[PDB]
RNA sequence: CGAUGUCGGCUCGUCGCAUCCUGGGGCUGAAGAAGGUCCCAAGGGUUGGGCUGUUCGCCCAUUAAAGCGGCACGCGAGCUG
RNA sequence: CGCUGAAAGCAUCUAAGCGGGAAGCCCGCCCCAAGAUGAGGCCUCCCACGGCAGCCGGUAAGGACCCGGGAAGACCA
């Protein structure tokens, strides 16, 4: 889990979700998992 | 819950096994039961255990009136085993086997006014490299302005002991019911002839 | 002509049914039926309002999430002596309390507010142990 | 563009019940009972049941697909019922039934009882397969993540246990 | 400035958490074992010596670890000097 | 980290709902504790005494004083 300010798509695999008032960004690579903080 | 009304009679060993035991002797028995707490009458479950016949001519009227009430000779002490509902009417040591374990209360020995070194461990001061009258002094108390006062529950001289202390999960080593004995591994609160009570241990 | 200045009143018991109710706008109507605001001849200095029965204060209402973050916080004196209880938790615990506390803050400080204090009787569950009192009820 | 417009087939005989906040759903396999807002609308039609929204807005379009698709799925489970059916892989990885109860010997050093909640049913084909079954949806997809966790897909061999269908994707080692 | 005693140590703590250890995690260029990196977490714990006034630091022998800071660079109507 | 799952025909731990999950949090253990003036409860004891929510005096159940002491203790308790 990579936890930075600025969170991205990383491949066209990346998606954007919303979850319990924070942005994370799931994807099927998991070095692309990312929660803003 | 399981208990008993004891006195410490002292302290000796036994050889268990070709080891030597160090164990505390308890005279626990025998108790009547002199009123029984329900929770209809009292919001709780209890057993009010006496122990020690005493002599009636120091019985005032009002103990006499709650003896009497019971069918039960006049005794020394009442305490109550909470959450205790003996099928009898007499608590005896056989509520014991050897093996269990038992948790033990019982009035500490008393210190009176005791130091910081001997009531809270400090380590006191230097005995000589200049050391100025503060060999068994605490020190420091505090900080500065800020926050200006000694925090609630700071570590003090006072009084030390005659209070209630359990010790938790002593092996009963042996049980003497001829002579309502209890044989109690290890050390138990108090001086010999004090007051005890032994109860079933909370420990799992 | 000097200001009308009462002779010492029976009080009024009063009882409200607290279910559904939002915590704080019904606490204000007590805190005012409690100083006796409502009554012409209101006096700052006696004490002179209703006393208040309440009942099912377990059943009280809150909005937004105040169920897990409001936080009821108590200070023993001692080091690290903050203890923080959540809205949830004490109902969950001692639920009369919620009423009470919303009540009390909402009373003036002092002798006379302390004791308007006590005319409150809050209680979980719809009974109350007054009918000796035979409290009106009360619709707020 | 919409599941909560579509209209969900009731095969006979399979009866759903409306009340306030909640429809029920009886058939041939059980029943079950469906939560549902007081804001929609569930209503009965000749062997198809549909759900209707109050509005366009948000809260009313998302809990519309929703509540379809609750009713839908205790429709299917009911009637045809669910299950899921997982592959345990590995050498000495398999599984038995102790009574009706999943024993799972996967490498630790003692087996892994596994008993099925009310509902649930457990079938051991061969040994490493296990079939996870029951009327609900919800329920069933629960007991089989459960088991699946005892002992997950490893990142590194074909060994743990997987769902039936769930690609095995590995990372070389050395 | 008709005085707010100033380094370090000792004693006694208490707090913060940007966590040294122990507990829970995600990612790994994670086979295992051992690491790396970030996340949660302040409940407890966080050794004894040589040098030097030292704080610090280096070194010796260990350790799960030998954390960093605040409290008038905490604490001289408590001691040292 | 999941289950089920829309908005968004797919997908999504979430927007409805459910689960797992820390030496940490609540309780559990030990000690104090009803001045908790919100002053709680139970058992038992004495009794409605004379004379002008008050005063005066003699008593009850009880207590204190005094004395012998105590692994209780500075005095006190
Ligand atoms: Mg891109
Ligand atoms: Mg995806
Ligand atoms: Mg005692
Ligand atoms: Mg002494
Ligand atoms: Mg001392
Ligand atoms: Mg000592
Ligand atoms: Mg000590
Ligand atoms: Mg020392
Ligand atoms: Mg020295
Ligand atoms: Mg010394
Ligand atoms: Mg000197
Ligand atoms: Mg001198
Ligand atoms: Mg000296
Ligand atoms: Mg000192
Ligand atoms: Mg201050
Ligand atoms: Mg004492
Ligand atoms: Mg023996
Ligand atoms: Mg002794
Ligand atoms: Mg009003
Ligand atoms: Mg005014
Ligand atoms: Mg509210
Ligand atoms: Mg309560
Ligand atoms: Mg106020
Ligand atoms: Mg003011
Ligand atoms: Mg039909
Ligand atoms: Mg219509
Ligand atoms: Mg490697
Ligand atoms: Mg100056
Ligand atoms: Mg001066
Ligand atoms: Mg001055
Ligand atoms: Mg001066
Ligand atoms: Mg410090
Ligand atoms: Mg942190
Ligand atoms: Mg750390
Ligand atoms: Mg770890
Ligand atoms: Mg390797
Ligand atoms: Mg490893
Ligand atoms: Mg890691
Ligand atoms: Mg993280
Ligand atoms: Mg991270
Ligand atoms: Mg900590
Ligand atoms: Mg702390
Ligand atoms: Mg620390
Ligand atoms: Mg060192
Ligand atoms: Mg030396
Ligand atoms: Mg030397
Ligand atoms: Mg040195
Ligand atoms: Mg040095
Ligand atoms: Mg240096
Ligand atoms: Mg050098
Ligand atoms: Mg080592
Ligand atoms: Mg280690
Ligand atoms: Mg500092
Ligand atoms: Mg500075
Ligand atoms: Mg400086
Ligand atoms: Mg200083
Ligand atoms: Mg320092
Ligand atoms: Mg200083
Ligand atoms: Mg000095
Ligand atoms: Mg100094
Ligand atoms: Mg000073
Ligand atoms: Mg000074
Ligand atoms: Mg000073
Ligand atoms: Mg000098
Ligand atoms: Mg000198
Ligand atoms: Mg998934
Ligand atoms: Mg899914
Ligand atoms: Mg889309
Ligand atoms: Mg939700
Ligand atoms: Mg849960
Ligand atoms: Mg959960
Ligand atoms: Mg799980
Ligand atoms: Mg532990
Ligand atoms: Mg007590
Ligand atoms: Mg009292
Ligand atoms: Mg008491
Ligand atoms: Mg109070
Ligand atoms: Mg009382
Ligand atoms: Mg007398
Ligand atoms: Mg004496
Ligand atoms: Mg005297
Ligand atoms: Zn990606």
């Amino acid at each position: 889990m990579k936890v930075r300010a600025s969170v991205k798509r990383i491949c066209d695999k990346c998606k954007v979700i919303r979850r319990h008032g924070r942005v994370y960004v799931i994807c099927e690579n998991p070095k692309h998992k990312q929660r803003q903080g | 819950m399981k208990g008993i009304l004891g006195v410490k009679v002292g302290m000796t060993r036994i050889f268990r096994d070709d080891r030597a035991v160090p164990v505390t002797v308890i005279l626990a028995g025998p108790c009547p039961v002199v009123q029984r707490r329900t929770p209809e009458k009292d919001g709780y479950t209890a057993v009010q255990l006496g122990f020690l016949p005493q002599n009636p001519k120091r019985v005032n009227r009002p103990l006499k009136g709650h003896f009497a009430k019971a069918g039960v000779e006049p005794v020394r002490i009442l305490r109550e085993i909470r959450d205790f509902n003996p099928e009898g009417d007499t608590v005896t040591v056989e509520i014991f086997k050897p093996g269990e374990r038992v948790d033990v209360t019982g009035t500490s020995k008393g210190r009176g006014f005791a130091g910081v070194m001997k009531r809270w461990n400090f380590a006191g001061g230097p005995d000589s490299h200049g050391a100025h009258k503060i060999h068994r002094h605490p020190g420091s108390i505090g900080n500065r302005k800020t926050p200006g006062r000694v925090y609630k529950g700071k570590k003090m001289a006072g009084h030390y002991g005659a209070e209630r202390v359990t010790v938790m999960n002593l092996e009963v080593v042996d049980v003497i019911p001829e002579e309502n004995l209890l044989l109690v591994k290890g050390a138990v609160p108090g001086p010999n002839g004090g007051l005890v009570i032994v109860r079933e241990t909370k420990k799992a | 002509m000097k200001t009308y200045v009462p002779k010492q009143v029976e009080p009024r018991w009063v009882l409200i049914d607290a279910e559904g109710k939002t915590l704080g706008r019904l606490a204000t109507k007590i805190a005012t039926l409690l100083r006796g605001k409502h009554r012409p001849d209101w006096t700052p200095n006696v004490a002179m309002g209703d006393f208040v029965v309440v009942v099912n204060a377990d059943k009280i209402r809150v909005t937004g999430k105040k169920l897990e973050q409001k936080i009821y916080t108590r200070y023993s004196g001692y080091p690290g002596g903050l203890k923080k209880i959540p809205l949830e938790k004490m109902l969950a615990t001692h639920p009369e309390r919620v009423l009470e506390h919303a009540v009390k803050g909402m009373l003036p400080k002092g002798p006379l507010g302390r004791r308007l204090f006590k005319r409150l009787k809050v209680y979980a569950g719809p009974d109350h142990p007054h009918q000796a009192q035979r409290p009106e009820k009360l619709e707020v | 563009s919409r599941i909560g417009r579509l209209p969900i087939p009731v095969p006979k005989g399979v009866s759903v019940e409306v009340a306030p906040g909640r429809v029920k759903v009886k058939g041939p396999k059980g029943e079950l009972e469906v939560p549902v807002s007081p804001e929609m609308r569930v209503v009965v039609e000749e062997g198809v049941v549909r759900v209707e929204r109050p509005s366009d807005e948000r809260r009313h379009k998302s809990l519309h697909g929703l509540t379809r698709t609750l009713i839908a799925n205790a429709v299917k489970g009911v009637s045809e019922g669910y299950s899921k059916e997982l592959l345990i892989k590995g050498i000495g990885y398999r599984a038995r039934l102790v009574g009706r109860a999943l024993e799972l010997t996967v490498g630790f050093s003692h087996p892994v009882v596994v008993e099925p909640p009310e509902g649930i049913t457990f079938e051991v084909p061969e040994p490493t397969r296990v079939r996870v079954s029951g009327i609900d949806k919800q329920k069933v997809g629960q007991v089989a993540a459960n088991i699946r966790a005892i002992r997950k897909p490893s990142a590194y061999h074909e060994k743990g246990i997987y769902y039936a269908g769930e690609p095995v994707r590995l990372k070389p080692g050395k």
